[PDB]
């Protein structure tokens, strides 16, 4: 926001009388400085875990599972997962104030994200902490099935039929995700806060604050000394408790919000780059896998579970 | 001048060159004025 | 009506150097060296094909730093090296070595107590 | 653009002794470009005025000996006019009979009766009196004057400021001028404790000295900022409004 | 251990954070008492002269606008110190749980404590802060197989 215009509507009286107060505005611009740098310092530091980029080889043969709802597309103009598309789809300052763009793009966000993906996909969890090396998909299936306790035999004398299901699994979701329009709760809450919260401060200039009269442009130099000083002193208070509590509820939002995002970075740091052991933390069931995709402001996961379902009677 | 008050005295060391009317500190108060009748550096604090 | 920005100062430390180079946001030049960019109006930059990574962070997706000697230039951000490998039904690898390593980590514990 | 005095042209507003404190003034001082030739009367006589002179050179003279002038060329305004006894002045505007040539021999108080030697004179007219600053060093070269940062310290004075006429620091002991291009803005000043100290800094050379008065400091860090707020010029208001 | 050593004592780049915290504190002690000297109007700002020639009809507003003007301003320095408390208050409980869980034993989360392999960790004492080291094992050379 521009302060000294904003509050004295271009007024050389106003100017020349309200150098009494100080350095208010001067402050005011400190914690919004503090504020941008926190949001990008945020991004930055939930969206830059890896150090080098990757790519998937060319020929798709995996043993039966089809990646492609959650893989890239070449063939359209901007590579990304259909059901990334499927998200971007469904998900839908004049008088002294100012909107600044992101440093990040929808681009480069796609880039690392996709790079994110081939890397797991391709070297399990290995590139994690060291040098990426080949190891084939159902071996790796292999290692997660004995780390979760069951002999891998039972994988290799039903991979078909895993498969199977895997894809049928994974079609199900996509039709879940299309189906579900109460997803974006959370994103559309924030997003009709702020501009509620725009829309009131700019509504604001339009009351009196009080004011015994209403013409902003003549009045306030047909009679500036007590009726201009007491308008717009009034009208500072308003303004800036206004902006304390925006500024203040901006920061505990910005807390909340660095609060879920320290937990998102736990997320990925954990269940993305490796298998946790953890119980009901990557979701509930037991954790197998993790697929992350971006959003407008936001991150989506995916978790893989196993699931026993026909019980015996013994002794 | 004006200033009045129970307290022990103190002494000073600050120096003065060519130019002042009377002691004036940083802090948009007074706080040390050497004396306008002895022309005597005094710092009470 | 018309429109309004800030006027922003991009430079390197004093002791390092002293020329310096200026940013206006949101303006539009035709409405006003120049370098042309989405951002707005630059002096000293060029559209240069080779690319590092963000040095000093000026906004919207470009970055800046003093570069060739050094001097003040922008260009497209740069992420990282790219790579590949070869996956096939009867492929693995394994090491062979290894290595020790030490790292460092720094946090707050509190603040002063005033009254 | 610099040729000295040096970036003395900080006179000092008052006696209040800051001491190793930053702290910027508005008050009044002079412009940029201030450019000059040498002529003929069909290389520096008096200079395009208020108090001395220029920003960056180097000198010590011992030179000046003779005058017959006035400091605004008139006399009628305040001349370097010496019946001044050193002790008592005299300074007329006060009415007596001129002589539109000067000569030379072989009420208008200053006990109270009718300069490379840097002493700044006092000719400012809130409300009508009289007074001297004072500083001390040379000319035998180009411009000069000497270096440090901050203005000096406090022992007696009478202050009430300057109207004379040569942009300060002065000429003398221990054709067409030529002077330098300042820039006139705020004046930051580090009073050290043993008083060693004379120089200052302004605001808008450039956007280095922008950001330089903008964060209130000196050892400006690397890094980006923002300035004041340029508001795109409205050179005209709009054709909107009724009649 | 050497090379630790050597890169501690050539880096200066480590201490932004706490000189960041100290300088937060240093300018918000240097505003509010700054703040004092305005007039807000008034036509002094000494108590003394004050009340010996202009009386309270303006030394009441004068005094006033000094209670809500440090309503603000201490309200806020005791509004962001809080903020501040609340962020620090964060920090210790992070600082306390890796104390505990990589000190006190060893991790098996991904990236908790460095990265790589834990094995071993130390804490050290710093002004306001805590300084921890890890040691992590890393595989070096490779070689293909079938």
């Amino acid at each position: 926001v521009d302060c000294t215009m904003y509050i004295c509507g271009d007024s050389t009286e106003c100017s020349n009388l309200l150098l009494q107060y100080g350095s208010f505005c001067t402050q005011l611009n400190r914690a919004l400085t503090g504020i941008a740098v926190e949001q990008d310092k945020n991004t930055q530091e939930v969206f830059a875990q890896v150090k080098q980029i990757y790519k998937t080889p060319p020929i798709k043969d995996f043993g039966g599972f089809n990646f492609s709802q959650i893989l890239p597309d070449p063939s359209k103009p901007s590579k990304r997962s259909p059901i990334e598309d499927l998200l971007f789809n469904k998900v839908t300052k004049f008088n002294g104030l100012t909107v600044l763009p992101p440093l990040l793009t929808d681009e480069m966000i796609a880039q690392y994200t996709s790079a994110l993906l081939a890397g797991t996909i391709t070297s399990g969890w290995t590139f994690g902490a060291g040098p990426a090396l080949q190891i084939p998909f159902p071996m790796q299936m292999a290692y997660r099935f004995n780390g979760i306790g069951v002999t891998q035999n039972v994988l290799y004398e039903n991979q078909k039929l895993i498969a199977n299901q895997f894809n049928s699994a994974i079609g199900k979701i996509q039709d879940s995700l299309s189906s579900t329009p109460s997803a974006l709760g959370k994103l559309q809450d924030v997003v009709n806060q702020n501009a509620q919260a725009l829309n009131t401060l700019v509504k604001q200039l339009s009351s009196n604050f009080g004011a015994i009269s209403s013409v902003l442009n003549d009045i306030l130099s047909r009679l500036d000394p007590p009726e201009a000083e007491v308008q717009i002193d009034r009208l500072i208070t308003g303004r800036l408790q206004s902006l304390q509590t925006y500024v203040t509820q901006q920061l505990i939002r910005a807390a909340e919000i660095r609060a879920s995002a320290n937990l998102a970075a736990t997320k990925m740091s954990e269940c993305v780059l490796g298998q946790s052991k953890r119980v009901d933390f990557c979701g509930k069931g037991y954790h197998l896998m993790s697929f992350p995709q971006s959003a407008p402001h936001g991150v989506v996961f995916l978790h893989v579970t196993y699931v026993p379902a026909q019980e015996k009677n013994f002794t | 001048n004006g200033l009045t008050g129970t307290g022990v005295l103190t002494e000073s060391n600050k120096k003065f060159l060519p130019f002042q009317q009377f002691g004036r500190d940083i802090a948009d108060t007074t706080d040390a004025v050497r004396d306008p009748q002895t022309l005597e550096i005094l710092d009470i604090t | 009506p018309c429109s309004f920005g800030g006027v922003s100062v991009i430079t390197p430390g004093t002791n390092t150097s002293n020329q310096v180079a200026v940013l206006y946001q949101g303006v539009n030049c035709t409405e006003v060296n120049v370098f042309q960019t989405r951002a707005g109006c630059l002096i000293g930059a060029e559209h240069v094909n080779n690319s590092y990574e963000c040095d000093i962070p000026i906004g919207a997706g470009i970055c800046a730093s003093y570069q060739t000697s050094q001097s003040i230039i922008a260009y497209t951000m740069s992420l990282g090296a790219e790579n590949s490998v070869a996956y096939s039904n009867n492929s693995i690898a394994i090491p062979t070595n290894f290595t020790i390593s030490v790292t460092t980590e720094i946090l707050p514990v509190s603040m002063t107590k005033t009254s | 653009a610099y040729t000295n005095s040096f970036t003395r042209g900080v006179y000092y507003p008052d006696k209040v002794f800051r001491s190793s404190v930053l702290h910027s003034t508005q008050d009044l001082f002079l412009p940029f470009f201030s450019n000059v030739t040498w002529f003929h009367a069909i290389d520096n006589p008096v200079l395009p005025f208020n108090d001395g002179v220029y920003f960056a050179s180097t000198e010590k003279s011992n030179i000046i000996r003779g005058w017959i002038f006035g400091t605004t060329l008139d006399s009628k305004t305040q001349s370097l006019l010496i019946v001044n006894n050193a002790t008592n002045v005299v300074i007329k505007v006060c009415e007596f009979q001129f002589c539109n040539d000067p000569f030379l021999g072989v009420n208008c108080t200053f006990e109270y009766v009718s300069f490379k030697n840097l002493r700044e004179f006092v000719f400012k007219n809130i409300d009508g009196y009289f007074k001297i600053y004072s500083k001390h060093t040379p000319i035998n070269l180009v411009r000069d004057l000497p270096q440090g940062f901050s203005a000096l310290e406090p022992l007696v004075d009478l202050p009430i400021g300057i109207n004379i006429t040569r942009f300060q620091t002065l000429l003398a002991l221990h054709a067409a001028y030529y002077v330098g291009y300042l820039q006139p803005r705020t004046f930051l000043l580090k009073y050290n404790e043993n008083g060693t100290i004379t120089d200052a800094v302004d605001c808008a050379l450039d956007p280095l000295s922008e950001t330089k008065c903008t964060l209130k400091s000196f050892t400006v860090e690397k890094g980006i900022y923002q300035t004041s707020n340029f508001r795109v010029q409205p050179t005209e208001s709009i054709v909107r409004f009724p009649n």
